[PDB]
DNA sequence: CGGGAAAATCTCTAGCA
DNA sequence: ACTGCTAGAGATTTTCCCG
DNA sequence: CGGGAAAATCTCTAGCA
DNA sequence: ACTGCTAGAGATTTTCCCG
């Protein structure tokens, strides 16, 4: 049910960057996706990011790989 | 320091000596030397040295033009993934831009265009092509090529590509199309180690995935979240944090001092 | 409030001041003797 | 690690396929492969008549997806062209095309030989008639037949939600390539794998499913067995 | 790989596909795939991302010719300070830079120029002034400028500093020795917050004073030290460490194991 | 020994393969048929 | 005598630079000065750097404030 | 710190300067300087005529060293040019001209405004026969007569070694301009601190000289003594 | 030992054309 | 065998001042 | 726990014209 | 109200492999 949809939401994969790094920081968690914003959570730590700074893939290499 | 300061803007006049040699030179603390400095208008010759950064979300296409042997290229690229699209074009007008960029629409979700202000992108029949289908124009500030990075970047790699390629065609169409195939398959790097392809997929997938998952979620999980306020809507709740959203304005509260309703 | 000096569109030589209408990352919005002009904060200085 | 039964025991009684096994239970997907275990590339290709004009018209058999387009004239290199274009532009392995001269020529093939695509000589047709009908609807919002056939495609592939789950071609197309790239992942990945040995607690040689990072998974006689990785002595044969 | 090897090569002769392309689509560790890459003269496009070292020594001029409001000005920098001697000339000709050249060297200790290859510096005449002056030329890689990185920057101030106080002049002779005032004297930064006159100052009697000192502690201080070898000339001891000089090698050698005869 | 590959002198082309005779900080000295060329390291590849 | 000699060589500073790093490094301790080298002394560590790449001063401001 | 009282006994019997007393003893050179106390910017100018061109020539007297070149006529322009350059060049405070047209014109003055020199109107006339001699030295090795000036100029900087250190004008005049910035750098430090009051151990209002790390120097009634910093209370009076 | 405020240091950009 | 640099704007980190 | 070797990561450049 | 980026070459750091 909802406990199944939301770790599906948490199989995703965030890749982003913040307000004056141009280093796109590594693959993060994605705990919630909205329209202008989405809700990540990158090595214990729960950051708001923007939409337009924000690429979100599955990766379907390391899916694969368990 | 008035005496000292009276003589710095004396001298500043005729010199515009930086701040550090008037405090040097006066005995002045070095917050009046740069006041001096920066209330000269003839001094002021300097940017900040930052870069801002373009707008990745799924939906924008980077469009421009780029010329080689007297062609006329036209060269989209999908920011999120960095998957190109590239024609060449008989000449640098707006019909051929507008035909350009409606199949592009038909082919991917387009949501919003950035070119440069070219002609051929500002026409008025690029414009009637974008509000068929649906798509926004912006227009970069006027001669900020860094604006249009993304595309400017994709316009170097499509031309060292043919480059490598030219020899196996005839006409420039052909090695163009090669090139645009053998950038969007045969090169992988990137966030997930993908190519073009394999990542423009993985981007779109994920969009409609999320979207979907996170409509079923928000339509289950119904809640209301006090906090220190009102009844702010509960996004996530976890590992000693929650998620909320009071009045547009995302915040992430600890658990303690937030309680769910 | 701010004075804004910057160099705009291929011209090599600094205007300004200007006011400041608008502070983005990345670009500013200037008000520089009735035109509105939009600049990238590499191009700008605000004090 | 420990659902590994419940797998085999859902595969004994439902017959599921390696998603849910791996999916439902936890499992790198290499195990559910290896319980189980014990289209998307395929393109329709013909050129259709409008207004005098032809109508070059590529359909993705699996998504009902199309790409079409005014050509000049029906030979060939045009053909061709519109071919690396569609290769450039989605993974093509194979198209179906209807013998026609421009299908067959020297240049087509050649270009297919380039792309890596195959060349094989009912869904085409119902297309077609498909696309005439949202050309006709939009006919008049067009000066160009060129404008209005992009113009009926982008209608046809993002406009005319159908089907089971109310998508469009566009998201069936991106779903069903999206699945086409998991499963070739899975298969490199068991290509990696097939390559080792493993001798464990020591017993004859096994066959590697998975190095995880706090067991490894192998299997011996038809029987997944998990073991540690100290346990266990991998080789390369 | 045998099979997988002979299939990427075929397939990096259409396409050029980069190293993780090939490891990833046909089964190939990344040496193998890095040496398909590295054997293909079509795919060596790209130089090492590093930047080389102008030469800082005491002695050496780089000197460039720039224009403004359509005239030649030639511009010296002293690499150690930043010390700029600039002249507004009349044609970019090798008579007016021999002659600009030797006033310089009468003016300073100049041991080596660097420029670019104009035709003005590698003119005979200039050589003869070289010559006479006892000045090693050095001509940069052609069409290199990051080779006069200095002075070009130079140029670039001093142009700054003209546009600043050009209208507190006539003619532009006038506004470049002004300009050259300024950046000597009345900008203060580097190393040691110095203005580019006091540096040049500085590192010049700096260079004096220290020769003589050293002369006169080699005159002294006379010995010969052998470590693990041969006789080797004693430079520096002190702080648990030896420094000498082995067959014109100069290596730090810890107390331990250094014996000072 | 050394296979250099670089761009010269304007040219946007990369040239090679050409035999290395030295290495310096910053730029190399390559032997490509007969001529004798100085290249910054910015534009050569040493294999 | 030579230890005034020493001392007054070892009062001024180097600024320079290593092979692959750009930035000038801070005011170090000039030990020895010869015609293709010094021998500096930087934060307990003695480093042997080409003529090339120092820039040798004495600093007055600092001289003058002791 | 404890070489203070060496010091002033070695100002009371041999009045040495700060400079031996600050080497010597080891002191800032503000504690030198206090013990103690309790041109190099000066320029001549003159016009000189040969083979019909005038040679204007600059000599900084505390030195020996020129600055000399052809200019095309003896007029205000000219001279205010050369000025212009050679203070661009050099420090210069103050030069020593011969009432002149060309020294005495509006635009002369106007540069010597711009740059800050002070005009004010036997050492000129033998500097002036030395380069002619040199001149006349090398006039054969050139053809024009400003390449020639330029030769004697540099024989006579840094080819003619002199003086009682045996050193050329070259020498000397770095050597005198480096010890006038550390004569500048002294000065601003000790205008810096003189701006400061003390209160130590609390004793009346006493003069700073240095805010070393370890200790602060004062001086109180004509006596310097050094005490530490926390036993002091440092205000800006 | 503690913050605050000021200095020092570090990061990073354009223009040199 | 030769070689990017310089100075300023803003951010971040160290140092000094009085408790 | 220890090195070695291989992978991953980080740094940094030109060209986009 | 908008905004440098991308991919490769080489260097440095982390991870994994068998003892
Ligand atoms: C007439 C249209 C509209 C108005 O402006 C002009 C001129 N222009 C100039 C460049 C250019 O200077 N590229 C070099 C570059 C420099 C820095 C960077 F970050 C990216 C870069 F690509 C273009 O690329 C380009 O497309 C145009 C163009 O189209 N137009
Ligand atoms: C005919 C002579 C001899 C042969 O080459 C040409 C052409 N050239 C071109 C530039 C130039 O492109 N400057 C921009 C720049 C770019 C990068 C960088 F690191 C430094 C920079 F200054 C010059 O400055 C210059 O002096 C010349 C010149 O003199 N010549
Ligand atoms: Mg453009
Ligand atoms: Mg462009
Ligand atoms: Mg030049
Ligand atoms: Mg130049
Ligand atoms: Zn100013
Ligand atoms: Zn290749």
């Amino acid at each position: 049910e909802l406990q199944k949809q939301i770790t599906k939401i948490q199989n995703f994969r965030v890749y982003y960057r913040d307000s004056r790094d141009p280093v796109w920081k590594g693959p993060a968690k994605l705990l919630w996706k909205g329209e202008g914003a989405v809700v990540i959570q990158d090595n214990s730590d729960i950051k708001v990011v923007p939409r337009r700074k924000a690429k979100i893939i599955r990766d379907y290499g390391k899916q694969m790989a368990g | 320091f008035l005496d000292g300061i009276d003589k710095a803007q004396e001298e500043h006049e005729k010199y515009h000596s930086n701040w550090r040699a008037m405090a040097s030179d006066f005995n002045l603390p070095p917050v009046v030397a740069k006041e001096i400095v920066a209330s000269c208008d003839k001094c002021q010759l300097k940017g900040e040295a930052m870069h801002g950064q373009v707008d990745c979300s799924p939906g924008i296409w980077q469009l421009d033009c780029t010329h080689l042997e007297g062609k006329v290229i036209l060269v989209a690229v999908h920011v999120a993934s960095g998957y190109i699209e590239a024609e060449v074009i008989p000449a640098e007008t707006g019909q051929e831009t507008a035909y350009f960029l409606l199949k592009l629409a038909g082919r991917w979700p387009v949501k919003t265009v950035h070119t440069d202000n070219g002609s051929n992108f500002t026409s008025t029949t690029v414009k009637a092509a974008c509000w068929w289908a649906g798509i926004k124009q912006k227009f970069a500030i006027p001669y900020n090529p860094q604006s249009r990075g993304v595309i400017e970047s994709m316009n170097k790699e499509l031309k060292k590509i043919i480059g490598q390629v030219r020899d196996q065609a005839e006409h420039l169409k052909t090695a163009v199309q090669m090139a645009v195939f053998i950038h969007n398959f045969k090169r992988k790097g990137g966030i997930g180690g993908y190519s073009a392809g394999e990542r423009i997929v993985d981007i779109i997938a994920t969009d409609i995935q999320t979207k979907e998952l996170q409509k079923q979620i928000t339509k289950i999980q119904n809640f209301r979240v006090y906090y220190r306020k009102g009844p702010a809507k509960l996004l996530w709740k976890g590992e000693g944090a929650v998620v909320i959203q009071d009045n547009s304005d995302i915040k992430v509260v600890p658990r303690r001092k937030a309680k769910i309703i | 409030n701010f004075r804004v000096y910057y160099r705009d569109s291929r011209d090599p030589v600094w205007k300004g001041p200007a006011k400041l209408l608008w502070k983005g990352e990345g670009a500013v919005v200037i008000q520089d003797n009735s035109d509105i002009k939009v600049v990238p904060r590499r191009k700008a200085k605000i004090i």
